[PDB]
């Protein structure tokens, strides 16, 4: 099959700023390459068809180029409605093919998370597993890291993250991290940590509590 | 794609008013395709008038330019219905299909001429 | 004007069969080519079908070929996708749509099809508070864990919604078991841990259940 790889992952941006997405093809697929934008929980709406041909009713700010391996899609001067998920979709041979997409997300200032820790529940404790959550509250940019310590052994494997979509109202990420373990496997340690490390702050943030108290 | 559509005649001459008919022949078994019709403008511009199946994304289609498939599935006539003289100009056809890979194909260029109406004579 | 609507998506089992259908309006169906695309979270789109306006050719990649099958009824002005021998990996949104010459210019809703052999049951809701209520800081976070549920949804409240500010529901992950968690929290004024009470209000409709578990 003919893959079409798109970059970058993600453009943050402000509105009124030029936003340029890349999509490159594996083979030479000449102007059989479209582009479409894509919000949660809705179809894809097409853009651009065949390369650089702009669909009746499109915002003239979005404009697509290229021929062959190497296309563009442009949007001039970002407005709010266009933060969005973009992707480009080839029609040159069998089977029709698709990129994992561009997101295209709001710039704002870097803003570091308020981190919390939660031990488990009782009433979880009586049921034999334990949970043991971490919480990163409105940080900016998304990238982060968050790493469980174990009486400071590194986990691996025993911990699932989960992110919300960008605040419609301070364009921040929140962010839980929960590490599982048997009532067993909890109860042989003391202190459990959470160490998280965002652009916003010097150095990681630990926060920790101890099983006893 | 094996071979281009074709566009016929050449030239074709009506009076002002009446209606005038091009054939974009284009063989097929009936595999997924699009037929455009366009008339260049003065700045060599291919402009489209109508499509065989209709552009569900276009605006709307002008009443005067229709498609019509015959029987035999493989010729189309392409018509200017109450043709006007700034009808006049440069027609083709074109055809989009996609097995086993995409292409889009132009037909040559045809001439319409659409003359003025002679009075009754005095 | 020109629209297209799925309907049939669920649950199915592994090995199972499951059957969608797409209502088209407003143009003139025998003439446009249908097609079925999904969409699996973390996944590219993945065209799974077409079908030509008289049903005489039909197109699958590779990754459906024999499993899945596209069919219309054009006195109905309907197109059907047929999908046996469901896997966990075809757990997707699926799409109707339409393509004019190589690109998809109408397109439905979605309907979702989650491919699981786990049965019905309501979360296990769980306070989320820091292992001391004291703390030196203006503000402090409460939660409830929404655990060990089948299948999606759950819809979590705070205060029977008189409490929107601050809160945070993540969306559930999936654990090894194939049962769903998830957290809700919310951020406070510390100095409201003595007054206020705050109670998260859970509802799992397949199972039936309403849960609201005050958070100390
Ligand atoms: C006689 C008159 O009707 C005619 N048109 C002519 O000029 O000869
Ligand atoms: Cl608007
Ligand atoms: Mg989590
Ligand atoms: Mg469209």
């Amino acid at each position: 099959e003919i893959v079409l790889t798109q970059s970058p992952a993600t453009l943050s941006l402000s509105p009124g700023e030029r936003a340029t997405l890349s999509c490159r093809a594996s083979q030479s697929i000449s102007n059989f390459l479209h582009w479409y934008q894509q919000k949660p929980g809705q179809a894809p709406r097409l853009l651009i068809k065949y390369a650089s041909q702009s669909i009746s009713g499109i915002p003239a700010r979005f404009s697509g180029s290229g021929s062959g391996t190497d296309f563009t899609l442009t949007i001039s001067s970002l407005e709010p409605e266009d933060f969005a998920v973009y992707f480009c979709q080839q029609s040159n041979s069998w089977p029709h093919t698709f990129g994992q997409g561009t997101k295209v997300e709001i710039k704002r200032t870097v803003a570091a998370p308020s981190v919390f820790i939660f031990p488990p529940s009782d009433e979880q404790l009586k049921s034999g597993t334990a949970s043991v959550v971490c919480l990163l509250n409105n940080f900016y940019p998304r990238e982060a890291k968050v790493q469980w310590k174990v009486d400071n052994a590194l986990q691996s494997g025993n911990s699932q993250e989960s992110v919300t979509e960008q605040d419609s109202k301070d364009s921040t990420y929140s962010l839980s991290s929960t590490l599982t373990l048997s009532k067993a496997d909890y109860e042989k340690h003391k202190v459990y940590a959470c160490e998280v490390t965002h652009q916003g702050l010097s150095s990681p943030v630990t926060k920790s509590f101890n099983r006893g108290e | 794609m094996w071979n281009p559509p074709t566009f016929s005649p050449a030239l074709l001459v009506v009076t002002e008013g009446d209606n005038a008919t091009f054939t974009c022949s284009f063989s097929n078994t009936s595999e997924s395709f699009v037929l455009n019709w366009y008339r260049m403008s003065p700045s060599n511009q291919t402009d489209k008038l109508a499509a065989f199946p209709e552009d569900r994304s276009q605006p709307g289609q002008d009443s005067r330019f229709r498609v019509t498939q015959l029987p035999n599935g493989r010729d189309f006539h392409m018509s200017v219905v109450r043709a006007r003289r700034n009808d006049s100009g440069t027609y083709l056809c074109g055809a989009i299909s996609l097995a086993p890979k995409a292409q889009i194909k132009e037909s040559l260029r045809a001439e319409l001429r659409v003359t003025e109406r002679r009075a009754e004579v005095p | 004007e020109v629209k297209l609507v799925e309907s049939g998506g669920g649950l199915v089992q592994p090995g199972g069969s499951l059957r969608l259908s797409c209502a088209a309006s407003g143009f003139a169906f025998s003439s446009y080519d249908m097609s079925w695309v999904r969409q699996a979270p973390g996944k590219r789109l993945e065209w799974v079908a077409t079908i030509s306006g008289g049903g005489r050719y039909t197109y699958y990649p590779d990754t459906v070929k024999g499993r899945f099958t596209i069919s219309r009824d054009n006195a109905k002005n309907s197109h059907y996708l047929q999908m046996n021998s469901l896997r966990a990996e075809d757990t997707a949104v699926y799409f109707c749509a339409s393509p004019y010459g190589g690109y998809f210019d109408v397109w439905g809703q979605g309907t979702l099809v989650t491919v699981s052999s786990a049965s019905t049951k309501g979360p296990s809701v769980f306070p989320l508070a820091p292992c001391s209520r004291s703390t030196s800081e203006s503000t402090a976070a409460l939660g409830c864990l929404v655990k060990d549920y089948f299948p999606e949804p759950v819809t979590v409240s705070w205060n029977s919604g008189a409490l929107t500010s601050g809160v945070h529901t993540f969306p559930a992950v999936l654990q090894s078991s194939g049962l769903y968690s998830l957290s809700s929290v919310v951020t406070v004024p510390s100095s409201s841990l003595g007054t206020k009470t705050y109670t998260c209000n859970v509802d799992h409709k397949p199972s039936n259940t309403k849960v609201d578990k005050r958070v100390e």
